[PDB]
C-alpha cells in the first residue's frame, strides 16, 4: 500500500501512445535539471537550478 | 623642415574588457513564495526559459 503525493513527473511517450518512461522532477538536483531541460541524458557541465 | 631634436612620450589608452556575470531567477523575481502564482506562471515557462 502506498500514498500518492502531488509530484511533478516528466513522461516519455513512444510511437505506441503509451507511457514508457517516467522521471520524478522533485527528487534530486540532477532530476530537476533533467525536467527543466526536458532531456534524459545530460552530458558534462555545470547547470543552474532553483 | 628637418627634425633635429627628439622627445619621448607615453600615451595611455583605457579600453574595457568585460563586466560581471549576473543571474536573475524568474520565479523568485515574479512570485517567490506562492502556489497559484507559480501555477499561472507555468503557462509562461517558455519566456522564463
Amino acid at each position: 500500500v502506498g500514498y500518492l503525493q502531488p509530484r511533478t513527473f516528466l513522461l516519455k511517450y513512444n510511437e505506441n501512445g503509451t507511457i514508457t518512461d517516467a522521471v520524478d522532477c522533485a527528487l534530486d538536483p540532477l532530476s530537476e535539471t533533467k525536467c527543466t531541460l526536458k532531456s534524459f541524458t545530460v552530458e558534462k557541465g555545470i547547470y543552474q537550478t532553483s | 623642415a628637418i627634425p633635429t631634436n627628439f622627445t619621448i612620450s607615453v600615451t595611455t589608452e583605457i579600453l574595457p574588457v568585460s563586466m560581471t556575470k549576473t543571474s536573475v531567477d524568474c520565479t523568485m523575481y515574479i512570485c517567490g513564495d506562492s502556489t497559484e502564482c507559480s501555477n499561472l506562471l507555468l503557462q509562461y515557462g517558455s519566456f522564463c526559459t
